[PDB]
Formats: structure tokens, C-alpha cells, sequence
């Protein structure tokens, strides 16, 4: 299914996951698109940070939901 | 019985009342808020990871 990952700077990644996905391979997905190393990021849904151990299914992130990506520091 | 945004066809108990139509629209809407939500919440959490880091190298 196809989520999106959006940026405070101007840029929607769109990702090819399964509702099954880790957020750790989630974040995976990102360096492999982006580059940013997955300790750089916090991802972001329904108003709570995503844990690395959890799935997209554990939030009901369903087809074409948006997440947002911040970069840590 | 009938849905409550008063559409003229019967709504779903499945979905708090509302028809397969209306329905999409308040899920839409709700999808909406919550991207605004999830926006503003990611301001504060930029805000703070360079405040974090710029106290840091301070
Ligand atoms: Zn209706």
C-alpha cells in the first residue's frame, strides 16, 4: 500500500509497505529514498511519535495515510 | 434509520449513522484535522530539537 511521509521543508516521500512493516523498516525505506539515517528521524502520526518496535497496523495507519518526518539532532 | 446527514439513504451503524457517501466525506474531514493536528506537532518538535542542539554547542 502507498503511504506518505511529509517534511516541514517542502517534500512528500511516498512508500511501498505493508500494514505488517516495522517502523524501523519504515525508517529503512526513508535512507533508502532519502539518504537520512533512520536514528535521524521521528516519525510522527495521529499526534504521537512512532516507536521503532511497533507496526503501521499498531496505529491504524491504513492506504494513503500521512505521516511527518522530523529530523533528529 | 435513515442517514443523519439527511442525504435521503439509509445509513450504516458501521459508520455512526451515515451513508457510504457521507461517510467518506466526515472520513475525509477527519483525515484533514488530523494531518493539521500531526503538522502543528511536528513544528513544536523541530522547534525543540534545535533548541536542544543549539544549548548543546552552546
Ligand atoms: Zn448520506
Amino acid at each position: 500500500m502507498q503511504i506518505f511521509v511529509k517534511t516541514l521543508t517542502g517534500k512528500t516521500i511516498t512508500l511501498e509497505v505493508e500494514p505488517s512493516d516495522t517502523i524501523e523498516n519504515v525508517k529503512a525505506k526513508i535512507q533508502d529514498k532519502e539518504g537520512i539515517p533512520p536514528d535521524q528521524q521521528r516519525l510522527i502520526f495521529a499526534g504521537k511519535q512512532l516507536e521503532d518496535g511497533r507496526t503501521l497496523s499498531d496505529y491504524n495507519i491504513q492506504k494513503e495515510s500521512t505521516l511527518h518526518l522530523v529530523l533528529r539532532l | 434509520l435513515l442517514c443523519k446527514k439527511g442525504c435521503g439513504y439509509y445509513g450504516n451503524p458501521a459508520w455512526q449513522g451515515f451513508c457510504s457517501k457521507c461517510w467518506r466525506e466526515e472520513y475525509h474531514k477527519a483525515r484533514q484535522k488530523q494531518i493539521q493536528e500531526d503538522w502543528e506537532l511536528a513544528e513544536r518538535l523541530q522547534r525543540e530539537e534545535e533548541e536542544a542542539f543549539a544549548s548543546s554547542q552552546s
